[PDB]
């Protein structure tokens, strides 16, 4: 939603967050 | 790919989640 680029470790962090399900 | 869509360009949360 952020209108931000996601690169490197920030892309990694975002992928782990959005792909997670408890 | 994910880098082209989300790093070089801007991707939505929906687009990012399609790479899970």
């Amino acid at each position: 939603f952020v209108n931000q680029h996601l690169c490197g470790s920030e892309l990694v962090e975002a992928l782990y967050l959005v792909c997670y399900e408890r | 790919g994910i880098v082209e869509q989300c790093c070089h360009r801007i991707c939505s949360l929906y687009q990012l989640e399609n790479y899970c």
